[PDB]
């Protein structure tokens, strides 16, 4: 019989995932991306800290203590207006695309 | 009748599609997955486990000298103290004094805990890959059964014949070494059964779990008994097995990309989502009805009431139709802007029902049919306020599915009028050596 | 459903609004003021009489 570590406190942001950990004891925490590059980070936690962790469409995947495994995937909300004038047009597609906006415009 | 297409590797979502028959009314065909398992070959190579070295009694020589034989143990070793005189419980041991003998032998043996937790070492060759597909068709339940992923071997299924197709890509997690120790995998290397750096891996090697022979290189050295006493000590470096149980990186099944989930008793990855899968059902005859059966409709108008750029279905839109007579047939559409949630519909006399759907543009221009009758819907998306879900996407994200219709404008001057001034100003060249030619003649 | 607004300062005058949750239908909402208390602090210096 083992201890369990108590849950996080998890908020969302936009293609970023928090998660307020409070350990008592010295406790281990994995995530993998369920994409073609895993990207996996590992570290024992053992003072109250706070990790952001970059989700995208693919998904993410991680594990904290004994608790299961738990996948999140990220929307497309944005941080734009689509459709009006050319100066919030452009800053509607830069938080969407930034790595084609800059080269394509 | 033989359908043949392509569809995705993925587990979760449905692959629909609409078989067309000349001559018989349409079918609706759902192909869904529910496991994807890539199993290799192994051959067990040999275990691990933690030594224990078992020394025996030695012997002690009064009044002369003693040799020793190579005897057949694993890291076995021998060696003779001169001029010891031990001392024990109730005097000294013998009388004579600056010449005696002691033997202080000492071998490797393993423990008695190799049987619970051991290290298994396979080397991985390359083998089959096996799913298990649930299959419906027009109007009987979902069943399914077991079908193999190779070009060969055809699965009965319902009442049709099904040959899943190969897979469009050769990735395995697995490297061509591998370790088992409990449940989870490693990519590790070997010392290959005849080396052992005494200290990291390959300390104590057996060929299978109660062989007889056994390698073992650890160090062993002896020591030389001190001040008259009786015992032998030894010296040798620390396990292999306990500095690889600290030293040690993540496992396979919390490294290997596309979602692989590893199992271990057949040594599977399951439900990886790489490539596509080519399918070939032969749909049975029995299961078609004809054009005089199925009703005839026409005045088809559509209207989307709401639709969101969200996961899952996101989208709703009412359709008026009129009807020949009441009955049942499918609606499917065939384009990738939006899926169906539903199949078929209970049609009437003049009425109108409405459908989910789940797109990922802003505009969706998306087209289906009814009752082999085709209709046409348009509409506009607002993006969702959600920012991370628990479910995977329904629909399939395209290159031109982001642009509005604004920034859609926006692009077609900057390419139209701008290039179309050129010609504009091309002309002018055609145009000035005319009338320069009639200044001659 | 998280809804943000900005309301009058007015105490009789109720305010109306629609939210509106995709998928869903619309709900009414109804916010009315019945007071409005501003309190400072307060240190007594001195008495006379």
């Amino acid at each position: 019989i083992a201890t369990l570590a108590p849950e996080p406190l998890v908020e969302h942001k936009h293609r970023t995932l928090i998660l307020h950990l409070h350990p008592d004891h010295p406790t281990l925490l994995t995530t993998r991306s369920l994409g073609s590059d895993a990207n996996p980070t590992r570290q024992w936690i053992e003072r109250p800290t706070t990790v952001n962790f970059t989700v995208t469409g693919e998904g993410l995947e991680y594990t904290w203590g004994n608790h299961p495994p738990k996948r999140v995937w990220a929307q497309e909300s944005g941080e734009g207006n689509p459709h009006g004038w050319p100066h919030e047009v452009v800053v509607y597609y830069y938080n969407r695309y930034p790595l084609t906006t800059i080269i394509g415009l | 009748y033989e359908h043949t297409a392509v569809m995705p590797n993925k587990v979760g979502i449905p692959y629909k599609a609409l078989v067309e028959r000349p001559g018989y009314a349409p079918v609706h065909l759902q192909i869904q997955l529910v496991n994807t398992r890539i199993i290799p070959s192994t051959n067990l190579e040999y275990i691990t486990c933690k030594y224990k070295t078992k020394v025996p009694s030695p012997v002690v020589k009064c009044c002369g000298a003693t040799q020793c034989t190579s005897k057949p143990h694993p890291d076995y070793q021998c060696q003779v103290f001169s001029g010891v005189y031990p001392f024990m419980w109730g005097g000294a041991y013998c009388f004579c004094d600056t010449e005696n003998t002691q033997m202080s032998e000492a071998y490797v043996e393993r423990s008695e805990e190799c049987s619970i937790d051991h290290a298994k070492a396979y080397k991985v060759h390359t083998g089959t890959v096996q799913a298990m597909v649930n299959i419906t068709y027009g109007s009987v339940s979902w069943r399914s059964a077991d079908v193999y992923v190779n070009g060969e071997t055809p699965a009965k299924i319902g009442d049709a014949k099904l040959i899943i197709g190969p897979l469009s890509s050769a990735w395995s997690p697995f490297d061509n070494k591998v370790v088992v120790y409990g449940h989870e995998v490693y990519n590790y290397d070997f010392p290959e059964y005849g080396t052992g750096k005494a200290g990291s891996f390959g300390d104590l090697q057996s060929r299978t779990s109660t062989s007889n022979d056994l390698y073992a290189n650890t160090n062993l050295k002896l020591q030389r008994p001190q001040a008259g006493i009786v015992h032998t000590p030894f010296t040798q470096v620390p396990s292999g097995f306990e500095r690889w149980k600290k030293d040690k990186g993540a496992p396979l099944n919390d490294v290997a990309p596309f979602g692989c989930s590893i199992a271990l008793e057949p040594l599977r990855a399951e439900n990886c989502a790489v490539g596509s899968i080519p399918i070939s059902i032969d749909i049975p005859d029995a299961a078609f009805t004809r054009i005089s059966e199925t009703p005839t409709v026409s005045d088809l108008e559509c209207k989307i009431t709401e639709c969101t750029y969200a996961f899952d279905f996101g989208g709703i839109a009412t359709v008026a139709y009129k009807s020949s007579k009441a009955g049942n047939c499918p609606i499917h559409s065939p384009s990738g802007v939006a899926v169906i949630k539903e199949n078929d519909v209970t049609l009437a006399e003049s009425g109108s029902f409405t459908f989910h759907f789940s797109t990922a543009n802003i505009h969706p221009a998306f087209k289906l049919q009814v009752c082999t009758s085709a209709v046409t819907c348009k509409g506009d998306c607002k993006p969702p306020k959600d920012h991370i879900v628990d479910y995977p996407a329904q629909h399939t994200e395209s290159f031109t599915s982001a642009i509005s219709a604004t920034a859609w404008s926006w692009i077609k001057v900057l390419v139209g009028g701008t290039s179309a001034f050129i010609v504009l100003g091309l002309i002018a060249t055609a145009v000035v050596a005319l009338v320069l030619f009639f200044h001659r003649h």
